[PDB]
């Protein structure tokens, strides 16, 4: 079952890899939406949305690579998670449908270009939550409560101090990460707002996000003590992450070389997410959904890993070359 | 019915999603080839009108593509959602190709994106052909890999059943099953073809109305000729796949052709009406094909449907689809085969509306034949999944969610299709 | 084997025929 732990280990970083670009795109198609709510300029939306969408295209590759990969290692999730997660999926998919439909229609549709930015306002934010529900429930329960497993009313598990902790763990960090990326290459005199909003979202990161990193800890004490213990055993990683965040904040406060702000950000939420995963591992919500349950054939595990390599080996250099077409300076 | 309604509702929803998906997909597969060819023709001929049609197409190829993507995601997610216990077993085996489809798609999408945003910057047209070659290759690669799923669903193996648990998986055995060739082939052919008729259906529209001979005659002249070819190949691989069925899964074929009885020389049918419970109405049938030049021996005994268990047989309303699909095939092939022949290289009928109309119908007919064909090949399939795989009846989840989400999605897609059509016309009427 | 392989062949052929139209009765005619 080593290959099965490596699989989830990598796929987690597919979800992270998604999180990276998705933050940028969902921050963009939102901040840009407000900043252009005032003066819905088709010139600016044209010039913008000529280059925004490719990111959003790249995202779904991470997303679907993850989604299609995970079930290769764990079909039993495709049973359980599949059979449970009946609604949020469809919603997320609607939100996506909307995103994309309009990403396309706007390309050659100025009528939609201005009015259906509303939709980007809606979705650009709503999506993070709609994933955050599954990311939440993945460390929660459908028929998994305290003393020895009481059947739960899924309709009332929406409202909980652990879920909005994940909604915060997402939204605000979407905001912050996106803001950091936008700031990094903010090669303009009009980049003072990006760093102020980035400051607000950095303060949201030190607050609501790193707050929620502890809301999860102080929810797990009453919820899942094993996960709490693991999370205390990788809390030093959240510390490291906080320190990297502090580095990105220092780059915010001081210099123009935000490369290190992006690297520090990267390692920051990378570790803040990778610990957040590690602690949850090795298992997937249920004791029946532990990595080694429903043991699969492990050749296609290797093949799938090969496919993930083949994937990343495009996903990354697409962006590494996407960040050489905008420079041509080597 | 709290876990049996979904057995139907799911099927229904899935149909509604994918049915949409395909409209925005076979285009995704066939268009890029055509684009490549147009570029190549423009380049080889030094005629910078074809080179305009390449991009003129691409510009919408994008919008098609996106709508394709979203519905693709939809189905992708819907997969395990609606059919958990299915993936509980087969997910181990389906995982890879499914991935490789979208991988191939991203690989194409890179170069697509390069051409899209380098044709307006960097040098020379060949260097844009070389960017458009990987695209079509990646498109057809999607189809290869993704179809390998269905092909596999239709037929094992590359697994072993430990009291239900599916293990001992060989990638390429499950991927390269017996159906894969015919599926991949017929699917690629009848998707080059389809888009080939789709572009002809633009050229014939624009040429029929505001007769700007300029592009719109060249377009037709190419697209029709290629469409002919692809329809021919399509039909060949049709006969092939049919023979495959006749040999390996006559449950479908005998339901398609209503051969309840097993015989040597067994006549095919053009169109009839047997209501599910033996009610032979219209009866137009010819002697047998898939034996004389297929098996090389007319008296090759076709398996009958009676000899299939009635819990193992699919519906009888399948025939209608074969009728549709095939007849569209032949008709459309004929229209194609005449256009270039008679309407160009003989009696200058091109400018006649008598063609331009038919050629306007051309593409839609093909897409129809697509949906039809898919219905045929997939619905001959419902009562096998419940055996060598796992009970379709025990593949779904819950009811009172599906019934509604189905309608939500119904709406969603309804909007998608319409909007897409609208924008995608608007663009063409803007004439960029 | 022949009929298991053949389809893809037929296809491959159809493709390069579809190309060959562009050279035959497109470049040097009509
Ligand atoms: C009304 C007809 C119809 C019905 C009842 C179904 N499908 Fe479907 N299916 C088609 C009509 C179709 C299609 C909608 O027309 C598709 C979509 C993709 C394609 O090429 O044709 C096809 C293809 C298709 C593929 C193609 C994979 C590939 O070759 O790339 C898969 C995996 C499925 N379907 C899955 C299902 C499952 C799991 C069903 C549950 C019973 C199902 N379909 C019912
Ligand atoms: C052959 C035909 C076909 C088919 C059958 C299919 C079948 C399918 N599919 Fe597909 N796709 C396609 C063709 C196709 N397809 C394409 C072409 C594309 C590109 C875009 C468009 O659509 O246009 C895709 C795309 C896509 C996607 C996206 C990716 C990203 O995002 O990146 C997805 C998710 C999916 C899923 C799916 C599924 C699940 C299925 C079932 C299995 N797709
Ligand atoms: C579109 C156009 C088209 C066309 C023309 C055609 C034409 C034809 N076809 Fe087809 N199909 C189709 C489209 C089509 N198609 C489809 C889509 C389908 C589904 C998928 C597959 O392939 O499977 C089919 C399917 C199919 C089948 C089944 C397969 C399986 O199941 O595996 C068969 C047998 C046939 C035959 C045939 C023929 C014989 C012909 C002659 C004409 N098709």
């Amino acid at each position: 079952m080593t290959l099965e732990v490596i699989g989830i280990s990598v796929l987690w970083l597919f979800l992270f890899g998604y999180i990276i670009v998705a933050s940028i795109d969902f921050g963009a198609g939102f901040f840009s939406v407000y900043s252009h709510w005032a003066n819905q300029q088709h010139i600016l939306h044209r010039i913008i949305q000529r280059y925004l969408s490719p990111v959003w295209e790249v995202t779904n590759v991470f997303l679907v690579f993850f989604f299609v990969g995970i079930v290769g290692f764990f079909p039993k999730t495709a049973y359980y998670y599949g059979s449970i997660l009946l609604v949020p999926a469809s919603i997320a998919i609607v939100l996506l449908a909307i995103r994309g439909s309009y990403y396309a229609f706007h390309t050659y549709g100025e009528t939609e270009r201005n009015w259906y930015l509303l939709a980007y306002g809606l979705t650009g934010l709503f999506i993070p939550a709609s994933l955050s529900i599954v990311l939440t429930i993945s460390e929660g329960g459908f028929v998994e409560e305290n003393a020895a497993g009481v059947a739960l009313d899924y309709g009332k598990l929406f409202a909980s101090p652990l879920s909005w902790s994940v909604v915060l763990l997402s939204v605000t960090s979407v905001l912050y990460i996106s803001a950091v990326f936008l700031t990094y290459y903010a090669d303009a005199a009009g980049d003072e707002q990006a760093r102020a909003l980035l400051r607000r979202y950095a303060l949201l990161w030190s607050g609501p996000t790193m707050l929620s990193a502890l809301l999860i800890i102080y929810q797990l004490r009453y919820h899942n003590p094993e996960h709490y213990d693991n999370l205390w055993n990788v809390a030093w990683m959240l510390v490291i992450s906080f320190l990297f965040f502090v580095i990105t904040v220092w780059l915010l406060g001081r210099q123009r070389r935000f490369g290190w702000a992006f690297i520090a950000l990267l390692f920051q939420y990378a570790f803040a997410f990778y610990a957040y995963g590690i602690s949850h591992y090795p298992y997937l919500l249920y004791p029946y959904l532990t990595i080694y349950d429903g043991f699969t054939n492990e050749t296609m595990a290797m093949a799938l890993i090969v496919a993930f390599i083949a994937g990343l080996l495009l996903l990354i250099p697409s962006l590494y070359l996407l960040m050489r077409l905008f420079l041509f300076n080597k | 019915m709290n876990g049996y309604d979904p057995v139907l509702l799911s099927r229904i929803l899935t149909e509604l999603t994918l049915t949409v998906h395909i409209i925005y997909a076979t285009i995704g597969v066939g268009v890029p080839l055509m684009i490549a060819i147009a570029q190549w023709v423009g380049i080889r001929k030094n005629d910078m009108h074809y080179i305009l049609l390449a991009r003129r197409w691409t510009r919408g190829f994008v919008i098609t593509v996106a709508v394709g993507v979203v519905t693709g995601t939809a189905i992708g997610l819907q997969l395990s959602l609606l059919w958990p216990n299915f993936m509980q077993l087969a997910g181990q085996v389906i995982s890879l190709p499914l991935f490789m489809e979208t991988f191939a798609f991203f690989f194409e999408a890179i170069f697509l994106g390069i051409y899209l945003y380098t044709w307006d910057r960097f040098e020379n047209q060949k260097k844009h052909l070389l960017l458009l070659i990987p695209v079509a290759i990646g498109s057809s690669a999607s189809a290869m890999f993704i179809t390998m799923v269905n092909a596999f669903m239709n037929t094992p193996q590359g697994f072993e059943l430990k009291n239900g648990e599916l293990v001992n998986i060989d990638p390429i055995v499950a991927m390269f099953n017996p159906a894969m060739p015919t599926k991949v082939a017929h699917v690629l052919a009848t998707s080059y073809m389809t888009s080939a008729f789709v572009l002809a259906s633009i050229a014939a529209w624009h040429l029929w109305k505001g007769n700007r001979h300029i592009y719109h005659r060249k377009a037709l002249h190419l697209t029709m000729k290629t469409a002919f070819i692809f329809s021919v190949a399509s039909a060949l691989v049709g006969d092939l796949s049919g023979k495959f069925l006749a040999e390996y899964q006559p449950e479908k074929l005998a339901a398609a052709e209503w051969h309840f009885e097993t015989s040597s020389h067994a006549p095919l049918i053009l169109f009839g009406t047997l209501e599910e419970d033996n009610e032979v109405k219209y009866a137009l049938e010819i002697p047998y094909a898939l034996s004389i030049l297929a098996h090389n021996h007319p008296a090759a005994v076709v398996t009958g449907l009676n000899d299939i268990p009635e819990d193992e047989r699919p519906p009888l309303y399948i025939h209608y689809l074969f009728d549709v699909m095939v007849t569209i095939g032949v008709f459309l092939m004929v229209v194609a085969a005449v256009y270039w022949l008679g309407s160009i290289f003989r009696w200058k009928w091109t400018a006649k509306n008598w063609f331009f109309g038919l050629l306007v119908a051309g593409g839609p007919l093909a897409m129809i034949a697509i949906e039809a064909g898919w219905y045929l090949a997939e619905v001959g399939r419902q009562p096998w999944i419940l055996r060598g795989y796992m009970k379709t009846a025990e593949g779904a989840t819950t009811s009172a969610h599906v019934d509604t989400m189905l309608v939500l999605f119904c709406l969603l897609y309804i909007v998608l299709v319409i909007a897409s059509a609208t924008v995608l016309i608007r663009m063409f009427r803007r004439n960029p | 084997f022949l009929i298991m392989y053949a389809p893809m062949v037929v296809v491959a052929l159809s493709v390069v025929a579809a190309f060959w139209v562009g050279l035959k009765d497109v470049h040097v005619n009509e």
